[PDB]
């Protein structure tokens, strides 16, 4: 009954390649927060240090 | 809307074989002799058609034999065996009436020619053939190729594709060697060796 | 062909007329006619024939 | 065929420039790129291992079926000539039925597949004019006396 | 950056003495001047026989940002007097 | 069709390598008859009528 | 260490062969195979079934898989030897949907007078050459060969680089394209009148006529011209090794109203029988091979006659005043 | 491969015949019949024998 | 997307036909087999570990195989029969004399150790049920009927007390106990074993030899229901015929003659026609046991089958025997 599915369709109604989605600004920082932190030059750096 | 788009559609669509029939088609010859008189040649274009099938004229000359003209006509294919006598009659036109017609060429059927039954219109609203089944494919290529303002009809059919062979081979051959026992010798070589 | 010119009828679908002045003769002849409709049939609307 | 006298002429049609091929074995993911400006579209010929392919390009894929040698030029951005095809690819279930047509106008050349490609570097801007000539090749046994220009 | 993966010190091209670049080539060292490009195994077909420079990855980064050099500029004297008008264009434009 | 010809050529033959035209065949005509009493003895000969 | 190391093989004519007889062996009444062909299951293999890559359970063979396969059958049909043929894939000179029609490799089969690009020659049915010699340039299926000859000095294929000009011609005998120039050769065979070509051929597969078939007219197949050396031959199909049957059958909801009222979900799977027996009210009358084309599998007997070879489909449908065909094929 | 060709020494049947006159020349021919090609032809070619 | 398959039966079927086809005289198959090749494959040729080069199929193929044939020898029908894999319950030598499977099919009283029954010619039982205990193929699974139950294969512990007995249906040694059950098929008639069985292939008989003797065979006594039925071979689904062959030096002296290397390889030929002094006169099929190939027209009849072995030496007094096993 209803839809029975194997990994059918594809990528929603339409394409949204979404690395270009806005994301909301703390999770940018979240996210970018995290790219300078792993950053080989310091791994000393404390990031919630205000 | 070439024909050929219809067959490359579902290629690239269903990647299955289709087929859809225009009478014109590729198939393009004609072999009977026609007797008629001042027929207005309108009907080129447009079959006719006996028991056995109807198909469409590109076509006709006539020429003479006995003062009475004799069309010859043009046609793409056949539908049906064709007779010396057929009861003839334009598809496209009631008031017409042909000739017995002379060559003779097929169409094959389950149960060939007769009036079949049923046929709309003049039924030759042109017909498609396909494996998948329909309303799968039937909003699409009205949506693409097959135009508005017409139907179709769609017979479907199947194949199967099976190896008997790879299974069969010949697994190995053997031989031996005895020794006749045909009287006609001496034993001189040797002797005694295998014994009971 | 002089000029030829295509046209069609509703009552009979399926079907395409072109006129056709050889400008050789006042009938087109037929060689052409077996000539051309074949290498035109190359692009025929399927539900068509061109005539 | 030579003519009486022993001697004969061909008719022949010439272009510009020189030939390039390009002997280049097949990857599934690889740009076939030409480098070269100067070629020319129609002067260009490939062979697949074994087969000179066409390009519909200037015709149409709807047009033939999926399985069909062929190729499609095209043009990188930067301005050189990649070029490509379509895989048709190409199956049997079992082995009773015929070759299957799968996927789209074209037929994928399978990996490790060699191909050369033949075309033409050209300048075409001096071509025109371009009367006086002459023969530049050597060929045994085959002696021209005379090109006829503007022949026929 | 751009070779680096695909490799480094890449030779892009050879060039020719009239500066006609070769690309995809490869002489078969036997007579260097001999030139039967590559991906043949050489031995066959060379494309063009004689002595033709090569060009270096670094020398090729060299040449194409060469070409920026020349630039097409407007006069520092039209400037002004062109600014006031693309302006007013733009009032125009703006509706 | 193709070639042009024009003011052109002295040779027959290049144009021969196509003037269009048509080529040779085989046929198979007939059964046979033994003058007498066998058709292996009897041998065959045909002038072009 | 192995003493005796030996090696054999089948010929592919054997694979004709074995056809030629099978097809022998399909009977009128006696003493030869009859075939009756099967559908059945209305019943939905799963919900699924209706959606796309959806592949119906393969089927399985047993006294127990023959039950329920016997069990679900809707209906039945004969096969009369005429609707089997022998069928070679067809190829045709200059056809642009497959690939390099201009370009032949030795042996292959081409059909001429197919289509209107094919066609050289009008008031002809459709024509069947092979393909003996290609051009000399090319390339060779063993990448260590550049030669033509030498690749097939060795034996391994070749491709030729150039295309064929024109599509061969000619009745006769060697006559590819031999004189003026090419590199392609063409070898004739027989040509095929139009109603066979039309009713029997399927673009991918040109119908291949029986050496029975031939004994009637060498001329409406156009071999009558040949020059055999053996008499009378017309066993065509060994020189083509055709390896391929095809049967043909037609389907009618008027024989089976019952799978075909609206509404039927149609039959899952198809089965094929052989000489199945008729239904029988006493159990010691002797047995009936059955002649009418369609049984309901009532009035057969139950599993008389044994079936070669059972399929299971996602549910086909089935619909009155549609008529359905089937084609099945056979390679031996 | 038709011919149009003999009659020599200009005996009456020919019909064919060049003119020399009047400060002029001229050639006279009859009209060319052609059929059963078979095949698709362009042009025509008068091939001097 | 669809699933189908073909029966194992018509495997079977194919030989049955194929076995109507052999032909007396008209418009059936005729069979000869033929041997060739003096030539040496290589110097090596004799040599232990030597394989002649693998066969090649062909026109030319044809013609040098056709070329080199030193004889010619035809097959009547009587010398193909259908044959199973023979294994003998109690048999020491080879493993598990003691252990069948499901479905294998047991000889009986074919030997001493084998012989329940004197006065009875072959029996044939097929093995039902198998003890419980046992192995199963999947590796997953400790229980015959789960394993069974899910189809992977299952070998059972227990090994079987005596071979079966009895011409009734699923004896099986059923009631008193045993873990193996066994149905009957037929009896198989000493003659026929003795001169046609090979150790590792029972001949199986055709439908039409079962319709002169059910008894002979011992089939006369089951049950058919279907009357007549004789079908058997359905059942044990032989897939596989066996040709027999006797050449024979006296046919082909010259070959058999002191010193020849012998024929490398072999070549059966179907329908040929025989040689003719004048190529018109009518063609005429081969009767005759052997041919030497000349006494047959050039390429006449097809050869389905080729072959190459390393140098096998005829000689005369010598008897030559070959056998040949397709499988369908």
């Amino acid at each position: 009954a209803n839809t029975p599915v194997n990994y059918q369709l594809t990528r929603t109604a339409n394409a949204i390649p979404e690395i270009f989605v806005g994301g909301t600004f703390a999770e940018i920082k979240q996210n970018l927060i995290e790219w300078l932190n792993g950053q080989n030059e310091f791994l000393d750096y404390d990031f919630e240090g205000s | 809307g070439i024909e050929a788009s219809y067959k490359f559609l579902f290629k690239v669509l269903y990647n299955e074989e289709v087929e859809i029939e225009i009478e014109s088609g590729a198939g393009t010859e004609y072999d009977i002799i026609v007797q008629s008189d001042s027929l207005t040649e309108d009907l080129v274009g447009q079959t006719i058609y006996t028991a056995t099938g109807r198909c469409n004229v590109t076509y006709i000359e006539r020429s003479y034999s006995n003062g009475k003209l004799q069309w010859t006509v043009t046609i793409h294919n056949l539908l049906g065996r064709l007779i010396a006598g057929q009861e003839v009659k334009a598809e496209r036109l009631p008031s017409f009436e042909g000739e017995i017609i002379r060559g003779v060429k097929g169409k094959d059927l389950l149960q060939n020619n007769i009036d079949y039954i049923n046929r709309s219109r003049s039924y030759y609203v042109m017909k498609i053939k396909s494996n998948l089944p329909s309303s799968r494919w039937k909003s699409d290529v009205i949506r693409f190729v097959h135009p508005v303002g017409f139907g179709f009809i769609a017979i479907t059919l199947l194949t199967m594709f099976i190896n008997v062979g790879l299974t069969l081979k010949h697994t190995e051959t053997i031989i031996n060697k005895y020794k006749n026992y045909k009287w006609d010798s001496g034993l001189p070589t040797e002797y005694a060796d295998r014994i009971a | 062909i002089q000029a030829v010119q295509t046209f069609t009828d509703s009552t009979k679908p399926g079907y395409a007329f072109i006129a056709a002045k050889p400008k050789s003769g006042l009938y087109l002849t037929t060689v052409q006619r077996e000539d051309i409709k074949n290498y035109l049939k190359d692009y025929n609307l399927a539900p068509i024939t061109p005539s | 065929i030579r003519d009486k006298n022993n001697q004969y002429f061909p008719r022949l049609k010439l272009a510009q420039g020189r030939i390039v091929r390009t002997e280049i074995i097949y990857d599934k993911l690889t740009p076939i790129i030409i480098y070269d400006k100067n070629i020319d579209r129609n002067q260009v010929k490939l062979y697949v291992d074994g087969a000179e392919w066409i390009n519909w390009t200037r015709k149409s894929m709807v047009h033939a079926g999926s399985t069909s040698t062929i190729y499609y030029m095209r043009e990188t951005i930067d301005g050189n000539t990649e070029f490509y095809f379509g895989e048709g690819e190409i199956s049997v279930n079992a082995s009773e039925g015929a070759l299957t047509a799968n996927y789209i106008g074209g037929l994928k050349p399978t990996q490790n597949s060699t191909i050369v490609i033949e075309y033409i570097s050209t300048n075409g801007a001096d071509a025109n004019g371009a009367v006086g000539f002459s023969y530049a090749d050597t060929l045994t046994n085959i002696t021209v006396i005379n090109i006829n220009e503007n022949p026929n | 950056q751009k070779y680096k993966n695909v490799g480094g010190d890449q030779i892009v091209y050879h060039v020719n003495e009239n500066g006609e670049k070769f690309y995809n080539l490869i002489s078969y060292d036997d007579n260097p001047y001999v030139w039967y490009d590559k991906g043949d195994k050489a031995r066959k077909y060379p494309q063009y026989e004689g002595a033709l420079a090569a060009v270096d990855t670094y020398e090729a980064a060299v040449l194409e940002n060469e070409k920026l050099r020349q630039i097409k500029i407007i006069a520092k004297s039209d400037i002004n007097s062109f600014m006031n008008d693309l302006i007013r264009i733009m009032e125009k434009s703006y509706g | 069709e193709s070639f042009q010809f024009s003011p052109s050529y002295v040779d027959v033959s290049s144009i021969s390598n196509f003037i269009i035209g048509e080529n040779e065949y085989h046929e198979i005509q007939g059964s046979i008859q033994q003058v007498c009493k066998d058709i292996n003895r009897v041998y065959l000969m045909e002038s072009e009528g | 260490d192995s003493s005796v190391i030996y090696r054999a093989i089948v010929t592919s004519k054997f694979r004709t062969e074995k056809m030629l007889n099978f097809y022998n062996s399909i009977g009128s009444g006696p003493d030869k195979n009859t075939i009756f062909i099967t559908f059945g299951r209305s019943e939905p293999w799963s919900s699924n079934e209706n959606e796309v890559g959806f592949a119906p359970p393969y089927p399985t063979d047993s006294v127990l898989g023959v039950t329920d396969m016997w069990t679900h059958m809707m209906g039945t049909v004969k096969v009369l030897p005429s609707m089997l043929d022998a069928v070679i894939p067809r190829r045709d000179w200059g056809d642009t949907r497959y690939p390099d029609p201009y370009t032949f490799r030795i042996n292959d089969i081409v059909v001429c007078n197919s289509a209107p690009y094919n066609a050289t020659e009008s008031g002809a049915g459709w024509l069947v050459y092979r393909c003996l010699d290609v051009p000399d340039t090319g390339m060779c299926s063993i990448a260590s060969l550049t030669d033509k000859d030498e690749c097939l000095k060795l034996g391994g294929k070749w491709t030729p680089s150039a295309r064929s000009m024109t599509p061969p011609e000619g009745r006769g005998d060697a006559e590819g394209t031999i004189e003026p120039g090419d590199g392609y050769v063409w070898e004739y065979l027989f040509e095929i009148p139009p109603d066979v070509s039309i009713n029997r051929c399927t673009n991918e597969y040109i119908v291949v006529p029986w050496p029975e078939e031939l004994k009637e007219d060498p001329t409406r197949w156009g071999y009558e011209d040949n020059l055999t050396w053996q008499q009378d031959d017309f066993g065509l199909i060994y020189r083509v090794k055709a390896n391929t049957i095809r049967f043909k059958a037609y389907l009618d909801s008027v024989y089976f109203p019952e799978a075909a009222l609206p509404g039927n979900k149609g039959f899952r799977q198809i089965s094929i029988i052989t000489n199945p027996l008729e239904a029988k009210a006493h159990p010691n009358d002797p047995n009936v091979k059955a002649e009418k084309d369609y049984y309901d599998p009532e009035d057969l007997m139950r599993h008389s006659g044994e079936m070669i070879y059972m399929e299971n489909r996602p549910p086909i449908i089935m619909a009155m005043d549609q008529t359905e065909e089937i084609n099945i094929l056979f390679t031996f | 491969t038709k011919v149009i060709e003999n009659i020599p020494e200009t005996s009456p049947d020919r019909l064919v015949h060049e003119y020399w006159d009047d400060g002029d020349c001229t050639i006279v021919m009859p009209n060319v019949k052609f059929t059963g090609f078979k095949k698709y032809a362009s042009g025509m070619l008068f091939y001097k024998a």
